[PDB]
């Protein structure tokens, strides 16, 4: 099966800051990667599918990019609402899907 | 499945009744007859293909009556 | 959009008439329309609904018997007779048995004996009327143009994205215009009566699964029948061959039933089209309809757009499709707004000449937030050339090759003819039909040969069809008479017949 | 566009539960259904799917044997028989539907609020 | 009861895959071939009776083809 | 009923061999069992009645 890795553990930032979550894959995905947001006590929120396409509502901030097996979710300017876990999720041919270990933002 | 080889090939001889008897007779003609009045033009068809195969008369009726068989078959 | 991938896709190119191109929509594959200047529109047909069908003639196909009773009678007297018999509910049957002198009467001759059952039906197959009329047919259709490849098997609104549109298609409503924001509307006139034969097609059910199925297959059948309204005590008018009146060694009689018959039908019926229902509609997944395009509302939204020169990025990769063409996503960088989007087929580094055809109308990027997605497709040549997209030292270059010449195209064409035809018969003469006289009179010889060779031929099902062609090409083969032609010839449908599907 | 679920509450080892998931606002029938759930201090786990049409299932080698997704397009609801329960599986359960055209694939998703399911100990 | 007609005599034409398509070829192959590997002594006299019907060689050898054929339907 | 030995081995069904221990073990897995295909998109499986 396919095995996403997130780069960093837990990330701490200043509100404001710029953030940046890496996802690997353990083989090629070619544009099937999507960015989940969650809160504790809430549902976890699809922010990005297809790597870089913004889910309906979601603020322009977000950005999503794609190099080989390497994604990258980027968030130019925190907001004190964007202190969460964020997943990435593989959505390629079959179900056999895995979330990724997760990353903490964190308000330093 | 779909063949289902009939029994009747091996009939079991004795006085009593097989297992179907009463139904073998009509089971065929029945089966024939309505699928030549169900398709009538064949019958012009196999007219013609009989005529020009067969030298005398006696053999295009043959072929005419062993074609008008063997096609509601598909056999 | 709807039919990058569907592999059974075919293009329409053009309009010599300057408004409208006659179509043939099938289930299986979709139609890419392209014309001069217009944008490129993806029609397919989805689904066929029929509607308040009528039951006819309800059969019954597992059978079960009940209380036996007998009568005898003496080898002059009458014949027996149980008051069973004048109920409807009880199946039987008189025949002559030995009796005398150890059974009963003092005479030594053949009795009559009368055997009755009741019969009973747990379950039973039943067909229903189609009208043509009440059956609706549901187009859909999609533009090229701005759409990211997401976009291509997503139906979640189509009400609203500007981009995609449904026609629902009934006799009483044969004609529709589907509206494009900023395209303007396509217009669209179909033949929905006549379709597909929805004269002779009665909707079959057994236990939870639905056929169609011709008439005269549903009326030869020896089963026993009731005859429409089931209302209170239930009527069959045979009760015989569900019911088997065996005897033993001439002196006693036996009634037997034959076992549920569910597996005789479900042979029985071949090539007789699955279908499924939805309440009380039924839901056909393989139909044949036949729309006149009028594209003379479309217009191209992008016309007046400064084209955007900020960066492009390969998205995915350049694929190909079945058919030859060329697949591209791209993202655009910089945004400057609505604008149009530079892309060729070109090949002289130099003097970037457009080689090829571009199937994707005028690409343009409608969206201007920081990067847009978008998918084009392209129709390169034979030979190497080079996908360049962008305006100056930002042209992103891919080297592509295509495998095969004219002369496979050519064939390949031949046999996607040939194959709708034998599918079509002649509404096959329809399909490009801008309309002219050698059309036209294509199709009513082919009318004519088809009325006649479904008339002689056409009762036979690719065995009896490929044995006729091989005694006929044998004999049209040795005649020697003026008729080997004619004989030759009847083969070639035969044969094609059953060699192409 | 909605998903409730319902049915998670305490249960003894090896013993067996019921999750259902009720869906609103969209054509049931169109979406392809999942279960992810979430072990306490865990990341996300994919474990079950259903297609649109009730046709085929999957299952995650971690459920695989034990658990059984099903669906009634008719009531509108996803269901989760799960039995010969452990527990690690005590986690909260979330329900998910995608509009789907082939077997199991989606893009955009709808997600319900989780159930937690606790195993006894 | 015995008969029930086939209905691949007025087989709807799609480009959709029809109810039992898989077994057509198949079916008719496998009852003939069953039905002679049981019996070959019906071929040794269909090939005499073939043998005197029919003048020219193929005249013959269509008349073995068709007894052949005729004969595992029972037609 | 009485059958030929050789009516009950020309017959395309799932079969066992000998009497059944338990669930039995049936080696064909068609003739039975229908897969027919959707337009170039799924697989369906239906069984005959």
């Amino acid at each position: 099966e396919i095995v996403l890795t997130q780069s960093p553990a837990t990330l701490s930032l200043s509100p404001g800051e710029r953030a940046t979550l890496s996802c690997r894959a353990s083989q090629s995905i070619s544009t099937f990667l999507a960015w989940y947001q969650h809160k504790p006590g809430q549902a976890p929120r699809l922010l990005i599918y297809d790597a870089s396409t913004r889910a309906t509502g979601v603020p322009a901030r977000f950005s999503g990019s794609r190099s080989g097996t390497d994604f990258t979710l980027t968030i130019s300017t925190l907001e004190p609402e964007d202190f969460a876990v964020y997943y990435c999720q593989q959505r390629y041919n079959w179900p056999p899907y895995t979330f990724g270990q997760g990353t903490k933002v964190e308000i330093k | 499945a779909v063949t289902l080889p009939s029994h009747s090939t091996r009939k079991l001889q004795t006085r009593s009744q097989t297992w179907l008897e009463s139904r073998e007779y009509t089971k065929h003609l029945i089966r024939v007859e309505n699928w030549i009045f169900r398709n009538p033009g064949f019958a012009l068809a196999a007219a013609a293909i009989a005529w020009l195969l067969g030298s005398s008369t006696s053999q295009k009726v043959i072929y005419l009556v062993m074609i008008l068989l063997i096609a509601p078959a598909y056999s | 959009i709807r039919c990058i991938g569907v592999s059974n896709r075919d293009f329409v190119e053009g309009m010599s008439g300057g408004t409208w191109v006659d179509v043939v929509l099938e289930h299986g594959g979709c139609v890419t329309v392209m014309a001069q200047d217009k944008p490129t529109v993806d029609i397919e047909l989805v689904t066929t609904t029929v509607s308040n069908m009528a039951e006819v003639r309800s059969y019954c196909y597992e059978a079960s018997i009940s209380d036996m009773a007998s009568d005898s009678r003496c080898p002059t007297q009458g014949e027996a007779y149980l008051d069973k018999q004048s109920d409807t509910q009880y199946v039987c049957k008189r025949t002559l048995v030995d009796r005398g002198w150890g059974n009963g009467c003092g005479l030594f001759g053949k009795g009559s004996l009368v055997t009755c059952a009741k019969f009973a039906c747990s379950k039973k197959m039943t067909g229903k009327s189609i009208q043509p009329e009440n059956l609706e047919y549901r187009i859909m259709l999609s533009v090229h143009g701005s759409q990211h490849s997401g976009m291509i098997v997503n139906d979640t609104g189509h009400e609203t994205d500007e981009n995609r549109a449904k026609v629902e298609i009934t006799p009483n409503s044969p004609r529709a215009e589907a509206t494009l924001g900023g395209f303007g509307s396509l217009g669209l006139d179909c033949e929905p009566r006549t379709g597909l034969d929805f004269s002779d097609l009665y909707y079959l059910t057994m236990n939870n699964k639905h056929w169609l199925v011709h008439k005269e297959w549903f009326h030869d059948i020896p089963l026993p029948w009731h005859a429409g309204a089931d209302t209170g005590t239930p009527h069959w008018n045979n009760k015989e061959a569900l019911v088997e009146f065996k005897d033993a060694h001439a002196k006693r009689q036996t009634v037997v039933v034959l076992g549920s018959q569910e597996g005789a039908v479900h042979t029985a019926l071949a090539g007789a089209l699955e279908a499924e229902m939805d309440g009380a509609k039924g839901r056909l997944s393989s139909g044949h309809l036949k729309c006149r395009l009028k594209m003379d509302k479309l217009r191209l939204k992008g016309v007046s757009y400064s084209l955007c020169t900020a960066a492009f990025t390969f998205t995915k990769i350049p694929a190909e499709t079945l058919h030859g063409t060329v697949t591209v996503e791209v993202q655009y960088a910089g945004t400057d707004g609505p604008c149009k989007v530079p892309a060729q087929m070109a090949v002289d580094m130099q003097t970037l000449t457009p080689v090829g055809r571009l199937i994707t109308a005028n690409p343009v990027i409608t969206e201007s937030t920081e990067n847009s997605k978008m998918m084009l497709e392209l129709d390169p040549p034979f030979g190497d050339s080079y996908i360049v997209i962008g305006v100056g030292e930002k042209k992103i270059t891919h080297h592509w090759h295509r495998s095969g010449s004219t002369i496979g195209k050519a064939f390949e064409a031949t046999v996607r003819g040939a194959k709708r035809m034998a599918v079509l018969g002649d509404t096959a003469w329809d399909f490009g039909s801008v309309g002219g006289a050698l059309n036209s009179l294509g199709k009513g010889i082919h009318q004519i040969f088809g009325a006649a060779f479904k008339s002689l031929f056409g009762g036979m099902s690719w065995f009896s069809q490929i044995l006729i062609g091989t005694l006929l090409m044998w004999l049209g083969l040795n005649t020697k008479n003026g008729s080997i032609s004619l004989m030759c010839l009847a083969l070639g449908g035969v044969l094609i017949f059953l060699s192409t599907a | 566009v909605q998903l409730v679920e319902s049915g998670g509450g305490l249960v003894q080892p090896g013993g067996s539960l019921r999750l259902s998931c009720s869906a609103s606002g969209f054509t049931f029938s169109t979406y392809s259904m999942h279960w992810v759930r979430q072990a306490p201090g865990k990341g996300l786990e994919y474990v079950s799917a259903i297609t649109g049409e009730g046709d085929s299932a999957f299952y995650a080698d971690s459920v695989k044997g034990r658990f059984t997704i099903s669906r009634d397009n008719s009531k509108n609801t996803l269901y989760f028989e799960m039995n010969s329960l452990r527990p690690e599986d005590t986690a909260v359960y979330y329900c998910v539907g995608g509009y789907s055209n082939f077997y199991y694939y989606y893009t955009m998703d709808v997600w319900g609020q989780g159930t937690t399911v606790t195993v006894s100990s």
